[PDB]
């Protein structure tokens, strides 16, 4: 039903998550058991907090720098890959092991 | 007032009748025994501990 | 041995008693209130309790 | 003995940090804890300097890579019932008074700005970028303008000539 | 009496007393010096157990050693512990926040056994914390406290139970020791003793017995008499030694194949073998005293044997026999009975020096299997003690046990009352004790072995009531742990003066007589029948031939603090806990008047709290000042006592020490010679003298609320100061290093004329909430701007300015002047922790008036915030012109009981204006058995009504009846207790009389400052968007479960939808509601919750598809 | 010995949000061995690689 | 007791397939942030632990198959992957709880819902609110049944925003900003300007 949640509900329906269903809801598969650079303090690239996978970390901005304002929204930097878009993404984004 | 709205089996569970009719008393050893005679064709009903 | 609510057992035997009638015998029952509030119809106010 | 040595430094910690860090970091441990036990006394940053021959700057630096995080889940009061991660304050949310004190400021500054004429506004708004995220340079207002950049920048210093009036200045002082 | 500079405070005791009271900080001092295995404490043992002088690391070091590899060829042994001077004294550890310590030296041994090699060498075992003069601890520059824990001591404890289906007496029996395993001897539903040993339940008794060994002849012999027995050994099934072994070891193992010599081991190494089952000498004398098998041997071999368990065996069969006495053969007869787990014989008192102990021995086996692993890797012939062992893990308990345990404390003090009983205190739960969910309704209880070793009042009154109380008075701790109470011995009815401290369990074998009993000033008693308190707590009359003891004095069953409350014996005990518990609460004023009427239990408490200075040596006085006082002794010396003229306490309450001696004056050795805080001229004082009235007034005084008279804020009668303390450092960062400057950015020159040039304030610039104290300054780093700032700064001309501002700004609602800068530094080479650069702490001082809502209370229990302020001429005057100061209400008084405030009030009066008892024609009758010097007293005269012994009823009607006149002839009270007032406000007089006199009320740590908040719009949460908590930051109320069902309650929906929506989480809902109230449009339509949304994600990663439906 | 003051790593800034032109942009249409497609919009003047990790 | 669970499964659009896990979801970093705080120090999320438990058995046990081991070494690697995963779910369901540092029990992702401290009788039924306020009680006998007293001190940090845009109004300040720091300076007409409000 409704994914951007404006308010206008009748029903929650619960059920048990397949595989297919899990698989559909990732953005990216975290491989690393890594969390941030040791030492420039930025994500790791494929990490449990990768920037590629579960978005930017600031707003609109990529991980190399080269589209930096709301005028590049919503493309992918080609070597980077990270979406350009708000920052608030962080906290909707899921990612997905396979085991 | 707990253990009402919970509906659990009381402490001091005292049994009721289950039909009308008179008694059958006795005083046993230790713990005594009462049984109900019908004023029907039934089975009469035992209360025992 | 499943506990249903009155209102929606009895509209069951409304919509057996036709197309083939039988009635699903039921006795009524009391039950705690841990008991009632835990089978209710929401998921979301049970889980929250 | 390798393999469980290699596989400890490189999955012990929650923030990865490569081996030979790992290995000076257990050096100047080892230093210190046995200078501690010959000694008596708990050293200076400059005597595992001079012990490790390496720079008491480069000691710090070290000392403060060594320093494991903490966990958002333990308890912080004296009985246990609050988290520490309730009692951290969220310093990138919105201040709430500043948002609605700059879209008044927006608004001031339109006015401002209206008071104006219209190239005068239209060149200052182009060359400071308002009505869009990029500003504009001198050669681009110049060429949407249909003159030359020194007409644009002579234009430009005018303006700016005469936005410091305090006629215009006075109902923006308050606002920096 | 018997303390050189006592002041005059006549007392109304009945009865002399023949035991001084003790020192009040023995149990914590004692413990300490029996730890450390001082020489006062090696010569007191020698007095009282001779045998063995043993301290508390020798005996951790002796259980230690030896220490040897698996081969048996090397050892390595501990020897002679020995400290040294400590690094720093006292005063510099709590200015520079080091922690007042003494290193560690021992004497290691290692020994070669095949060639034989003895290597001695002095290890330096670690830095040991060391108590101070008072006994509280010194961590890290703050004071700390450690309180004493009661446990269950280990033995056997043997109690029956019904089953209340058969209607048997099931009995039992739990062998629990220190550190070991358990076992129970059950009697089950039938007759089958089951033997559950470490809870895996099966077994009769046979299996352990021939398990140990034991044939069915041995068995028939020992066990023969009991028919369960019998039984048992018929319903056996199994019959061999090997087979008992073989089922012991399958149910005990299971998942490890047995063998028949790892089941000849495994029982010998669970309940002999002493490295795995060490009941301590405590469960020693314990078990041997309850079943009766050594009496004169000393305690050694701490483990178990197979005597002990077959005496525990017969004991619980002849207890289900229904049999009076035993004795197993080899010992003395004993009695035979079930026990108990809250009498006062099995709760002994692990106090700090065992508690220090046992952290140390739980450091000490780390380091051994440290030792005896690197004792084989390295190479033979090559080591040396130095390089075996590691302190690390010794050290690491020590520090983990200090900071950051339950029970070592951080040490209170807002009055020396507090400060003495935060010590000598005793708690039953913490580590190794049980939690508040596991405390039975039967451990709170006062059972009737506490009369003398606890106090039955004292206690707090939260959830945690029973579980926390004190020491009693004269009370003193045992060897082993138990709480010893002094008797004094009567023989053939002739009590004598000799005292023996006695333990619950003689108390229990003899009987106890009263306190208060008529002697015949002889040692006779007067009657025959004489109140007595049984074994069991029974209270009966007796007559005088079998009564051997009696107690040494009343008050003996009630603590420190209690015993300061007059008139006890009339009040309640609930009343009485709320006085004792409100007593420690006061705050120090600044004038600290001593109460009129007291207890005598003022000035041995205030001198023994340690927070007066006392001369301790005699002599004469050279100079003073209000700084340092220079004594000069008898012989030639001299020694300068420095005050502490405004320290912060732990609480932010000031700690003023002013002198109270002349510059010509003797003083002697015990003499107090400063005032503390909360004293005067050496006694204790908590508040003032307070003229009240009794009558309600106009509904101010309405429902425990107090009224005062504006003379209270006019002259300074009730003003505390409080002296808070701010803290910043200056450390590095990944972009640069903070500096602490004047130079502020986007600041104006108007914040920086209070600052001096190195950045922080003056000394004595007041300051309001928001004011800058240091001026600090981070680098930013690089940041874009908006087009809207950029073209502003350029329309001023003023720059980027790249570094951000941080200071350290006052907090809100906070004032006062500027005390005092203690600023570190890293080039000045002080100890700072790494990282950090620059520190610097910063005192703010206020001056706090009283105010209505602030919390006073009396000595009873009566509480009540301040109703309104009244100004001094509309408050009712007596008919001298004279206005009274508080007006307390009636209503309070008759249904609390607690009419020992009426008592007190009259004997203030009694005491302010001061009486003459005219024996013209004799001595009168109600004064007959009065001391002399009490039948006159001056005016302002000081007297003291002890706890349970002191001013009659009758004699407060007499010295109320003679009462004499102020300047004029004037009886302002008559004989009630009572006076005619005037109303103030109208003009009339009152037309009732009503009681007045002198009251003593306290001002509580309860002030409206520090509860008094409010909030617009602060910070928020880190993981969900919620407002934060609490006062500290700046925080929003709980709107709750029960408020919410309040309003659903009402039928007021849209405000529940306001207070979850627009108010706490709707991310894009607060600003929109800021804009539309700042603007003045309406309120707009709110949204959905982000904590909705975080558990939406939570369930979504819990795998479980919840997809929400439009339709 | 400070106060609570936690920031995630990362800055927030706040710009107009238009919708009404953006940067032109083409799309690429990536496969991977198993029969699946996936779209990644690159911008116009963009080196498309000719692998993507998906 | 078996045709309620078995019914449960027939009746509906369900496969019993999906009791068995094949791939496990990683919940966003926002909901378990590495904040740093004050002075360079880091906070973990407590998850961070479990899931780099599961990530670094996973590899091992991918690389152990695709070096070719015998059955031993695969068979404890499978079952240490299991019991990671179970631990990830529900800390302290099966055995022993897994302990952190300081022998504190790791909180699970079920421990963000169960008893007190979960989400719903702590975060969601009950919040807390701004526009709020707390302080001591007395006794106010000369007021009317429908009043009550305040504090002026307090009822100026509640009825900030509305005061705000009054004196705003009424040309004691400029704009918003100089009107805020006039209320932070408690300047003496914001109580004629607070009484109005
Ligand atoms: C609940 C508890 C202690 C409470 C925090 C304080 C006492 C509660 C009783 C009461 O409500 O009055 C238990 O305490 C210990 C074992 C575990 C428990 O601690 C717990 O589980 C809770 C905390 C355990 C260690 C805390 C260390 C730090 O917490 C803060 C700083 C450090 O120490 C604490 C200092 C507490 C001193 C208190 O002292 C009391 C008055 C105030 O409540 C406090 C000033 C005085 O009444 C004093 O006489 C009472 C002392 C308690 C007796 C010893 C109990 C054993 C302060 C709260
Ligand atoms: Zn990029």
């Amino acid at each position: 039903g409704a994914m951007l949640d404006v308010n206008f509900f009748d029903e929650l329906r619960i059920g048990l998550a397949t595989a297919e269903d899990i698989r559909q809801w990732s953005y990216g598969e975290v491989k690393k058991p890594e969390t941030i650079n040791y030492r420039t303090l930025k994500p790791e690239k494929d990490g449990l907090f990768c920037e590629k996978i579960f978005g930017p970390t600031r707003d609109w901005e990529c991980y190399c720098g080269k589209y930096k304002r709301v005028r590049f929204k919503g493309i992918i930097c080609e070597r980077c890959g990270v979406e350009v878009t708000r920052a608030k993404v962080r906290r909707e984004r899921m990612g997905h092991i396979e085991l | 007032v707990q253990e009402l709205f919970e509906a659990r089996v009381p402490r001091g569970k005292a049994p009721i009748a289950d039909v009308t009719g008179r008694v059958r008393l006795e005083d046993g050893e230790r713990f005594y025994k009462i049984t109900i005679v019908p004023d029907d064709g039934g089975e009469e009903v035992v209360y025992d501990k | 041995g499943s506990l249903i609510d009155r209102a929606e057992f009895e509209a069951e035997n409304r919509r057996v008693v036709a197309e083939g009638g039988e009635p699903a015998a039921g006795r009524p029952v009391l039950m705690g209130i841990t008991k009632a509030s835990l089978a209710t119809d929401s998921w979301l106010s049970a889980a929250s309790f | 003995r390798q393999a469980i040595t290699r596989a400890m430094a490189d999955q012990a910690r929650t923030i990865r940090i490569p081996v030979h860090m790992v290995e000076v970091i257990n050096k100047l441990g080892r230093i210190q804890r046995e200078l501690l036990q010959d000694l008596g006394r708990e050293p200076t940053p400059e005597e595992l300097a001079k012990e490790m021959d390496i720079t008491p700057e480069k000691v710090l630096e070290i000392q403060q890579y060594a320093r494991e995080p903490i966990s958002l889940d333990q308890t912080i009061g004296d009985e246990g019932d609050s988290q520490l991660g309730d009692f951290i304050e969220d310093s990138e949310a919105v201040v709430a008074v500043d948002a609605v004190s700059f879209t008044l400021l927006q608004d001031q500054l339109q006015s401002v700005l209206d008071t104006l004429s219209e190239r005068e506004a239209g060149v200052v708004r182009l060359r400071f970028g308002l009505t869009d995220g990029q500003p504009r340079t001198l050669d681009e207002i110049g060429q949407v303008y249909g003159v030359t950049r020194e007409r644009i920048r002579q234009i430009e210093s005018k303006t700016m000539s005469k936005l410091r009036h305090p006629s215009r200045s006075q109902v923006l002082r308050d606002y920096l | 009496n018997s303390v050189p500079g006592a002041p005059n405070r006549v007392s109304f005791a009945k009865l002399r007393e023949p035991l001084e009271v003790p020192g009040l900080l023995d149990v914590q001092t004692d413990s300490f010096e029996w730890l450390i295995g001082s020489p006062r404490w090696r010569e007191s043992a020698a007095e009282r157990g001779d045998v063995n002088p043993v301290g508390g690391l020798e005996e951790v070091l002796y259980e230690l050693s030896p220490i040897e590899d698996f081969s048996g060829s090397m050892s390595l042994s501990f020897s002679d512990p020995r400290f040294d001077d400590v690094k720093a004294p006292v005063d510099e550890c709590k200015d520079k926040d080091m922690t007042y310590a003494a290193p560690l030296f021992v004497t290691a041994e290692f020994i070669n056994n095949n060639t034989g090699e003895i290597k001695s060498q002095t290890v330096f075992m670690g830095d040991f914390p060391m108590m101070t003069e008072k006994g509280t601890f010194i961590i890290n520059g703050t004071e700390r406290v450690v309180v004493s824990q009661l446990v269950r001591s280990p033995g056997v404890y043997f109690d029956e139970t019904i089953d209340k289906s058969t209607d048997k007496t099931l009995h039992s029996v739990k062998v629990i020791p220190s550190r070991g395993a358990w076992l129970e001897f059950d009697v089950d539903k039938r007759d089958t003793v089951g033997v559950r040993i470490d809870r895996k339940r099966r077994q009769p008794v046979t299996v352990l017995l021939k398990a140990l060994g034991w044939t069915s002849e041995q068995i028939v012999e020992r066990f023969g008499f009991s028919e369960i027995m019998r039984s048992t050994l018929e319903k056996d099934n199994t019959v061999g030694t090997d087979e008992a072994l073989l089922d012991i070891y399958r149910k005990l193992r299971p998942g490890e194949p047995p063998t028949k010599e790892s089941a000849q081991t495994l029982l010998e190494n669970l309940f002999f073998k002493e490295k795995r089952y060490d009941l301590a000498r405590v469960g020693r004398y314990k078990v041997n005293k309850k079943l009766g098998l050594h009496v004169g041997e000393p305690i050694t071999s701490s483990t178990l044997t197979e005597e002990d368990v077959v005496a525990t065996i017969e004991y619980l069969v002849r207890l289900h026999e229904g049999q009076t006495t035993m004795t197993v053969p080899g010992g003395v007869e004993v009695p035979v009975e079930t026990d108990d787990i809250d009498h006062f014989g099995n709760r002994r008192l692990r106090t700090v020096g065992e508690l220090i102990q046992n952290q140390i021995r739980v450091g000490m086996s780390r380091m051994e299997r440290v030792v005896r692993e690197r004792m084989t890797t390295q190479d033979v012939e090559a080591i040396t003690p130095q390089t075996l062992i590691n302190i690390r893990p010794v050290v690491a308990a020590i520090k983990e046990f200090f900071g950051t345990s339950q029970l070592s404390q951080f040490m209170d003090q807002n009055n020396p009352l507090s400060g003495l009983t935060h010590k000598r205190r005793l708690s039953a739960l913490g580590p190794g004790g049980l939690s508040r969910e596991r405390a039975g309704l039967e451990v709170r209880d006062v059972h009737p072995s506490h009369y003398g070793r606890m106090c039955p009042i004292e206690t707090p009154e939260g959830p945690n009531i029973g579980l926390i109380g004190s020491l009693s008075v004269y009370a003193r701790v045992n060897p082993f742990g138990f709480i010893e109470t002094p008797y004094r011995k009567v023989v053939d009815g002739v009590v004598s003066d000799e005292i023996v401290y006695l333990t619950a369990d003689e108390e229990d074998r003899h009987v106890v007589a009263q306190a208060n009993s008529p002697i015949d000033a002889d040692g006779r008693f007067v009657e025959p029948r004489v109140l007595v308190r049984r074994k069991a707590g029974e209270v009966e009359y007796v007559p005088s031939s079998e009564v051997d003891y009696m107690d040494v004095s009343p008050r003996q069953m009630v603590s420190v603090a209690t015993a300061m409350i007059p008139f006890l014996e009339h009040d309640d005990a609930n009343r009485a806990l709320m006085g004792a518990n409100m007593q420690r609460q006061a705050v120090p004023l600044v004038r600290s008047e001593a109460p009129l009427v007291g207890t005598g239990m003022e000035l041995r408490a205030a001198i023994d709290a340690g927070d007066v200075v006392v001369a301790e040596e005699s002599g004469v006085i050279e100079e003073v000042s209000a700084d340092y006082i220079t004594v000069m002794h008898d012989n030639g010396t001299r020694r300068t006592y420095r005050m502490r003229k405004f320290a912060r306490s732990n609480h932010g309450t000031c700690a003023n020490q002013c002198p109270i001696v002349d510059a010509g004056d003797r003083v002697e050795a015990g003499q107090v010679i400063a005032d503390g805080p909360c004293t005067d001229d050496g006694e204790m004082a908590l508040g003032k003298n307070l003229l009240v009235a009794i009558m309600p007034w106009e509904g101010h005084n309405y429902e425990d609320a107090i009224i005062l008279s504006n003379r209270l804020v006019e002259e300074d009668v009730l003003t505390s100061i409080h002296i808070e303390e701010h803290e910043i450092d200056a450390r590095d960062t990944k972009l640069g290093a903070e500096e602490i400057t004047r130079d502020i950015p986007n600041i104006s020159d108007e914040v920086l004329a209070d600052l001096d040039e190195r950045g922080i304030v003056r000394i004595g610039a007041e300051v309001r909430d928001g004011d800058i104290l240091v001026g600090k300054v981070t680098p930013k780093g690089e940041t874009e701007l908006t087009p809207e700032e950029r073209l502003l700064r350029a329309i001023f001309g003023e720059k980027a300015r790249e570094v951000r501002d941080t200071s350290l700004k006052v907090p809100h609602g906070e004032s006062g002047k500027v005390i005092g800068i203690r600023v570190f530094s890293r080039e000045d080479e002080d100890e700072l922790p790494a990282g950090v650069n620059e520190l610097v702490r910063v005192y703010v001082a206020q001056k706090r008036k009283i105010s209505d809502g602030d919390k006073l209370a009396g000595r009873h229990g009566n509480k009540g915030v301040i109703g309104k302020i009244l100004p001094v001429e509309d408050m009712p005057f007596l008919a001298d012109g004279t206005p009274v100061d508080i007006i307390l209400n009636t209503h309070g008084v008759p249904r609390r009981m607690n009419i020992g405030q009426i008592l007190e009030t009259h004997l203030g009066w009694c005491a302010h204006s001061g009486w003459k008892v005219d024996a013209a024609k004799g001595v009168p009758d109600w004064a007959a058995r009065l001391p002399d010097e009490l039948l006159e007293a001056q005016p302002n005269a000081i007297v003291s009504t002890p706890v349970f012994d002191g001013a009659q009823e009758a004699e407060l009607q007499g010295l109320l009846s003679c009462t004499l006149p102020n300047r004029d002839g004037d009886v302002l009270v008559d004989a009630d207790g009572k006076a005619m007032l005037f109303d103030g406000r109208s003009g009339e007089p009152f037309p009732y009389p009503v009681t007045v006199g002198y009251m003593y009320i306290m001002k509580l740590h309860h002030l409206v400052d520090d509860k008094i908040h409010a909030r617009s719009t602060g910070p928020y949460s880190m993981i969900t968007q919620q407002p934060l908590g609490g006062k500290a930051q700046f925080g929003g109320q709980r709107f709750g479960e029960m408020e919410c069902w309040a309003m659903q309650a009402y039928g007021a929906a849209y405000t529940l939808q306001e207070l979850l929506t627009i108010k706490s989480d709707d991310t894009v809902g607060r600003v929109k509601v800021y804009e539309a109230i700042v603007k003045g449009e309406n309120i707009p339509e709110p949204g959905i919750p982000e904590s909705f949304k975080v558990l939406l994600k939570e369930l979504q990663s819990l795998c479980l598809n919840v997809e929400v439906l439009s339709s | 010995d400070r106060v609570l003051r936690g920031s995630r790593l990362g800055a927030v800034s706040y710009e107009t949000d238009r919708n009404h032109d953006l940067a032109p942009r083409q799309i690429a249409r990536y496969r991977t061995d198993n029969g699946e497609e996936f779209e990644v919009p690159f911008a116009d003047d963009a080196e498309i690689p000719g692998t993507w990790l998906c | 007791k078996r045709l309620k669970v078995v019914a449960a499964f027939q009746q509906s659009g369900n496969s019993p397939m999906g009791m068995v896990l094949d791939a496990v979801p990683v919940i966003p970093p926002e909901l378990r942030p590495m904040v740093q705080l004050d002075g360079g120090r880091f906070a973990t999320s407590d998850l961070n632990d479990l899931y780099r438990r599961v990530i670094n058995r996973n590899n091992r046990l991918k690389r152990l198959i695709d070096l070719g081991a015998p059955e031993i070494i695969v068979n404890n690697e499978k079952r240490m992957l299991q019991e990671s995963v179970d631990a990830l779910f529900d800390n302290g369901r099966r055995g022993r709880p897994v302990t952190g540092p300081g022998n504190r029990p790791l909180k699970s992702l079920s421990d963000l819902l169960k008893g007190k401290q979960g989400r719903f009788r702590q975060n969601l039924l009950g919040k807390r609110v701004d526009y709020s306020g707390r302080s001591v009680i007395v006794v106010g006998p000369q007021l009317k049944l429908h009043q009550c007293g305040l504090p002026k001190l307090m009822a100026l940090e509640l009825f900030k925003p509305f005061v705000m845009k009054r004196l705003v109004d009424l040309n004691h300040a400029q704009n918003i900003k100089s009107a805020k720091r006039m209320v932070e300076r408690q300047r003496p007409q914001v109580w004629d300007v607070l009484e109005e409000v």
